[PDB]
Order: structure tokens, then C-alpha cells, then sequence
């Protein structure tokens, strides 16, 4: 549910 | 490993030889090499394993691309570059700072133009100093004409169709990396789905499944260096990170006009070939497609690593600062979970 | 500790002495006995510190309560009864045992009419055999118009009050508790209010802060002994619980009359004075205060015992399978937190 | 918030 979320961060400055 | 070195067309030599590879602990399997075409590649695509695709022609326009050509059209626009003293450029991330202050960075970040990168790159060969720069900056709208024309140019059709069949989110940046022979990116894995286009020079990748978790001992998510290998490479402390003797690696040197997918989370170093120039590559990153619907128990490994990330975060909120993460996490596991 | 004990009125002796006290590897210093009127009693209470109380007369038409009066007047319900082979009755959850099937308890429930358990009691001591018995029943509307009598003359004044002025929700049950000399539950918490209000015999009480969760090891929250400690008070295992030689208690002994204050979290461990007859004991368990709007930080270690269960909740069910849950969480720690 | 709640759970049967 809400744990299995992700989200977009990569080693870059968004 | 990355195996016998390819032939070069018209008879000009290996591409690269073994002596060009930094040496390490592990034992690694080499990651497939295949023609885009090839439905074995769509099979390791669709189930997110890596593989190297040769004859996508993503970046075709890109390989004249070389200093002078993007000194003269890349545009006045401001990159981002690294400075190190170490041939590791250890990535971290800025805002998270303030909640270390004990982390002081050996890479420092500095803002210039195309022009002045060249030139201090220029200025360091000319007395052979030690220092080491890698240019790290997302493509923007202030390239210049000849660049829109070059990423127009890019293989739209093929992506395009590969983020449609494998349900991904938006494209949502292009990072350009240039960098010197001999730099490394430490492992670390990324939240995203990522194509890497090589364009000039080589690079070799090593990259680890996300079940390698245990073993490679990730930064806490509240941590500047969160998605980074707390192991050191070169000197790995096994007494602190004990199961790094275990990790098994996929590994490949990538040259120009190679494409290699490295799947979101997917651990990967990443290393500019010594003594074989300056390297150049254009990444794509893409949001992952959205968790399903029904979900399969068991979980896949990137499942469970998403869910301790999310772990991680929700504590640091609930108990109003994230240093006290691990003093509860180690109460509630002592003599309990362990 | 409990301290010199009290002398009854008339000049009837000690009520018990120390030879009836188990021994234990731990100090403890006596937890404060006052009257009801007495405002150290309201700061106590108010800040969620157990207190003594010697006078409420909460339970005062219960003092004449003994096995012949229950048996005539309870009435024909079914009473819940506890069966052990060693002086510990440790508590666990009938409904988590499929989660555990390794899981084989010490001490087996059966259901019968309050003239048995007087009858297997009786039988016991007759022929001198070893086995315990230690009934544990919620009153409920199927007892006898003699027991209506009796529990409508308690102190609801009192009490209703307190629930008020502490903001507590609903009272959830009555327990009613009748155990042989000797009897031991071993040390637990309870996520409600409880005034433990003694009617016959003498059980001495220990109590732990909250705080002292790393030291007292409870099970794991899917485990059948959800919040009892793992930690045997008779042979302590400090190679897995070597915190349990920091563990100080709160002790007291409560008599006839005696009402004592068990606020939510805190840890009790409670026994029947060895060769002091049967105790009886009816609690009164209440909803605790609902969360407040603010929150202060940092969290009080309740708040913290709180997360920690909802965290062990969570995982379990989004893995699919509480056993699941601790290769999680040393996954998540090992290398990174501690 | 949804981690600071609190149950009723009690050494007696539900
Ligand atoms: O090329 C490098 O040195 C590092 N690149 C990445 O980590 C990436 O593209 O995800
Ligand atoms: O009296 C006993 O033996 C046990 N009682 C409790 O744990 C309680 O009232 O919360
Ligand atoms: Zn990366
Ligand atoms: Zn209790």
C-alpha cells in the first residue's frame, strides 16, 4: 500500500 | 567479467585491454551484449535485467560530440562540476546536509561555463596535477542550435516504444557526464529506470541486483549519501560490512554508440577506463511504472527495499529528527528480531 | 522495596512478611501508598505514575467475597480458568498462534461453572498435588442479583471522576482474577488505564517504567506473547537480554482494600503471596486519553512503544507474513544503524 | 499521526 511507494530520486539535483 | 576485449572495424586494435580496469574483490559474470532487435533483449528489458544494446542508434548524432564541438554550441548556460582529490566522486546530496553536520564531502560542486570547464580541465593536464573533474549537468533548454538539432536527432522512436511497452512514467531528465580517464562513480542505485547512452570513450559498469542489498550496506536514507555503498571499493572493512564477501557481480565495458539499461535499483560503479581519455554520456531517466494493482506475494526484492526506505523516512517524521532513526530501530530489534 | 510490612488494625499481626516474597536479581524501591485525598495522589495519577491508594472504597462491598459467597451468588456463567504446572502463568493470544505453530503454551484455558473451579481447587489441595489453577473472567450480565448488589455499591463517584479528570475513554472491562498462593503472571504491559483493586489475600506488585522496554525484551508484536517479556525473572539469560541487569522496579504489596494504579504501558509483574491463601482482584481497564492535537518533542517513550508496535503491525502485513518481519528489520540495521 | 495510535489490547480475551 503506502509502503511499497517510491519515488524519483537519482544522483542529480532535482 | 567484461571479457576478451572487442576489435575496432578497419583492423584498429582492441578498444581497450584488462590493464585499463581498476582490480577489486569480487568475482562478476558479464552483462549481455545484444542487437536491439534481438527478443532476448526485450525478455531482460521486460524483466528489468540489465543488458547492452550496440545497435540502437539512440545517441547517433551525439558521437562527433567531443570538447571543441560542445565548447562551441553547447551554449552559456551554467553546468555543474565536480572537483575531487580521489578518483572516486562520491555523490551527495545538498539538502540533507543540515541533518549531518559531522559529513564533510571530499567532492565540491561548482557552477561555470562549458568554456571555463575546458579550461581548467586544459589547465591541469598542462602541469599534470592531481586534481580531477567530472561535469554532471541535465540538459536544458539553453543548449545551443546545433545541440537541439543533435537531441532531436536521438532515437525517439525506439525509446518512445520501450516506455510504452514497459508501462514507464515521464522522461524526466537528460544528465550529461563528462568526466576524466581513471574517475569513478561509487555503487549506488537509483530510483529511476535509466538507458545509458556511451559517446566518447569507455567506461566500465559493475552492477549488482537489488537482492545485494545485504551486502553493499547503503547509507541511512536520511544521510547526504542515502543510495550509496557505505563500502569503500578499494578497502573494504569487512569487519564492519562482513557480507560484502559475498557480493557477485554483472559487469561490461560500454564504448561509443553502446546503449546499456541499468533497471531501477540496480546497484552500479561506474568507471572511466584509465588512461583512455575523457568519456562522454547521456543518460535517460525514466519514472518507473506504477506499483500494480495486485500485488504478488512474495515480494520482489526492489519491493522490500522500497518499503524500507519508506520505513526509514516515516520514523525520521515521526520522531522529529532522523538521528534518533537508529536508536530505535536497534531497541526494537535487540533481543527481539535478532 | 514493599518496605516494612503494614501491621493490621486490632493488633492482628503483619499481614505477611518478607519470607513470603520471591527472590529476584533486581533492586526495586516501594511505590507510594496514600490516601485518595492526598494531592501528591492526583499528581501521580495525573502524570501517569502508579500510586497506591488506601482508602477509596472502591470495591468495598467485594471485601466479603470469598470462594462460598462467588460460588452461591455468581451465578451459572462459564468462567475462564487457567491450568499450569509451575508457578508462572504467562499470558498468551489463542488468535496469534497460527502465526507461530512452535509456539506450545506452559498453561492450557478451559471454560467451566464456578462450583468446578471451587471443586478443582478443593480436589488440589486434598490430595497435595502441584497443579495451578488461576481463573481469570471479565464480569458480564449472567451474574447473580447478590453480585449486581455488590457492583453497583462500588465507588463509580470515585472512579467516574477520575475517568473524567484524566480524559480516559470508556471503562472496557471488569476482570475478575482468583489465583492460588504462589501464583506468578509474569511481567507484561497493558495498552489500557488500569485501578487494580484488591479484595482478599495479598499479591505483590513490580512495576517497570515504560523506558525500561530495552531492558525487559518483549516478544514480538505477531507472537502469541505479545507484550510479556521474554525475559525469565527466575534465570535470567543475560547473554540475550543483558539489559535485563539494568531493569529497576517499582514494587508493592496491595491488601484488602488496596487499590492500585497500573497506568497504560507501565510493566507489572504480579504474584500471590506464597502460603497466603487465595487472592482475588478485580480490575478496571479504561481506554487511555485520545492523542493529542500537538504533539511535544521529544516523545514520551510510551509514544515510542507505540510507534515501534504500529511499525512491527505494518511490516507484518505488507510482507504478507509476520515471520518475515525480523529478517526485514536486521536487514534494514546491520552495517547501517548500529 | 497514523504511527502514535494506540490499541486496547489487554491480557484478557477480546
Ligand atoms: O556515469 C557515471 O559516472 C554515473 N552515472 C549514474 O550513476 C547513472 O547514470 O545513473
Ligand atoms: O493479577 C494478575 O495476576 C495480572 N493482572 C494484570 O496483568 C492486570 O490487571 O493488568
Ligand atoms: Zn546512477
Ligand atoms: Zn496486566
Amino acid at each position: 500500500k503506502f509502503l511499497l511507494d517510491f519515488g524519483v530520486n537519482v544522483n542529480a539535483a532535482d | 567479467g567484461s571479457g576478451e576485449p572487442r576489435e575496432e572495424a578497419g583492423a584498429l586494435g582492441p578498444a581497450w585491454d584488462e590493464s585499463q580496469l581498476r582490480s577489486y574483490s569480487f568475482p562478476t559474470r558479464p552483462i549481455p551484449r545484444l542487437s536491439q532487435s534481438d527478443p532476448r533483449a526485450e525478455e531482460l528489458i521486460e524483466n528489468e535485467e540489465p543488458v547492452v544494446l550496440t545497435d540502437t542508434n539512440l545517441v547517433y548524432p551525439a558521437l562527433k560530440w567531443d570538447l571543441e564541438y560542445l565548447q562551441e554550441n553547447i551554449g552559456n548556460g551554467d553546468f555543474s562540476v565536480y572537483s575531487a582529490s580521489t578518483h572516486k566522486f562520491l555523490y551527495y546530496d545538498e539538502k540533507k546536509m543540515a541533518n549531518f553536520q559531522n559529513f564533510k564531502p571530499r567532492s565540491n560542486r561548482e557552477e561555470m561555463k562549458f568554456h571555463e570547464f575546458v579550461e581548467k580541465l586544459q589547465d591541469i593536464q598542462q602541469r599534470g596535477g592531481e586534481e580531477r573533474l567530472y561535469l554532471q549537468q541535465t540538459l536544458n533548454d539553453t543548449v545551443g542550435r546545433k545541440i537541439v538539432m543533435d537531441f532531436l536527432g536521438f532515437n525517439w522512436n525506439w525509446i518512445n516504444k520501450q516506455q510504452g511497452k514497459r508501462g514507464w512514467g515521464q522522461l524526466t531528465s537528460n544528465l550529461l557526464l563528462i568526466g576524466m580517464e581513471g574517475n569513478v562513480t561509487p555503487a549506488h542505485y537509483d530510483e529511476q529506470q535509466n538507458f545509458f547512452a556511451q559517446i566518447k570513450g569507455y567506461k566500465r559498469c559493475i552492477l549488482f541486483p537489488p537482492d545485494q542489498f545485504e551486502c553493499l550496506y547503503p547509507y541511512p536514507v536520511h544521510h547526504p549519501c542515502d543510495r550509496q555503498s557505505q563500502v569503500d571499493f578499494d578497502n573494504p572493512d569487512y569487519e564492519r560490512f562482513p557480507n560484502f564477501q559475498n557480493v557477485v557481480g554483472y559487469e561490461t565495458v560500454v564504448g561509443p554508440g553502446d546503449v546499456l539499461y541499468i533497471p531501477m535499483y540496480w546497484w552500479h560503479h561506474i568507471e572511466s577506463l584509465l588512461n583512455g581519455g575523457i568519456t562522454i554520456t547521456v543518460n535517460f531517466w525514466y519514472k518507473g511504472a506504477p506499483t500494480p494493482k495486485r500485488i504478488e506475494y512474495p515480494l520482489k526484492a526492489h519491493q522490500k527495499v522500497a518499503i524500507m526506505r519508506n520505513i526509514e523516512k516515516m520514523l525520521g517524521e515521526a520522531l522529529g529528527n532522523p538521528q534518533e532513526v537508529g536508536p530505535l530501530l536497534n531497541t526494537m530489534i535487540k533481543g527481539r528480531y535478532n
